[PDB]
């Protein structure tokens, strides 16, 4: 069983890739080829983004996938098979690349922004969520202190409505 | 909470200016004290009967109507009329 089901939407392919590669070690090995592939796609503005279009022919889709894999052994591992399978199954998997990254984080990294009344963009890369959270929050407050602005606490709206409606 | 305490302060001392202090409001030109307290206090009687609703105009109940205590003239004619009506009984 994967760390948590990603609720589909072309995330089925990524979920299956995570499960199969988790049968093997294929964890950093899987994510590394994916990161290289995504970087390569970004490295070609066109022919790698316009290549992520439905209009690409089946021969064209297989050829584009093969050419992307042609960047030496940057397409090493089961990611090659997944890319070829998608080449006819579903053309667009950049979101599937991000989902593979999400699965990798779920396997190893975890963590997401808390929120509540803060709009901060931090991270807490630790399995536990009962110790490091406070340290991460205080650090991100005392270091950087970027645009975490929710404008104001919604309780202002709460009190305003509460008083304004008897 | 600071966002709660500051909101309470800015919404109380300013509420003091609006109501709890007779400072009217600087942001709003016309004070409600020169608008509502007396003239709009007649708004209640503007919707009501003006100088008449609170007043409740004096209307003493009058007397009912009668025959002016007149048996010299009404009695005989009444008797003749009733007997004439009795002619078809």
């Amino acid at each position: 069983p994967p760390p948590v089901r990603l609720f589909g939407v072309e995330g089925t392919y990524a979920t299956a890739l995570y499960q199969a590669a988790a049968k093997n070690s294929s964890i950093d090995a899987a994510f590394q080829s994916l990161q290289k592939v995504e970087s390569t796609v970004k490295k070609n503005p066109k022919l790698g983004h316009l290549l992520l279009n439905p209009a690409l022919s089946l021969k064209d889709r297989n050829s584009v996938i093969d050419a992307i894999v042609e960047t030496h052994k940057n397409l090493d591992g089961y990611v090659v098979n997944l890319l070829k399978v998608l080449s006819e199954n579903n053309r667009l998997g950049c979101f599937e690349k991000i989902a593979s990254d999400f699965g990798v984080l779920n396997d190893a990294h975890n963590g997401l922004l808390k929120g509540t009344v803060t709009s901060a963009e931090p991270l807490d890369p630790k399995s536990f969520k009962r110790i490091e959270k406070a340290l991460s929050a205080s650090k991100l407050v005392g270091q950087g202190k970027s645009l975490k602005l929710e404008n104001v606490v919604k309780p202002e709206i709460k009190g305003g409505l509460i008083v304004e409606l008897g | 909470q600071d966002l709660y305490l500051r909101e309470l302060k800015d919404t109380k001392l300013a509420p003091s200016t609006l109501q709890d202090a007779e400072g009217n409001v600087k942001p709003w030109n016309p004070p409600q004290k020169p608008n509502l307290p007396e003239l709009e206090l007649q708004g209640p009687e503007a919707l009501k009967a003006y100088t008449e609703q609170n007043v409740e105009t004096a209307h003493v109940a009058k007397e009912s109507e009668e025959g002016e205590s007149e048996p010299i003239e009404e009695d005989w004619l009444v008797l003749d009329d009733a007997e004439e009506t009795k002619e078809s009984h």
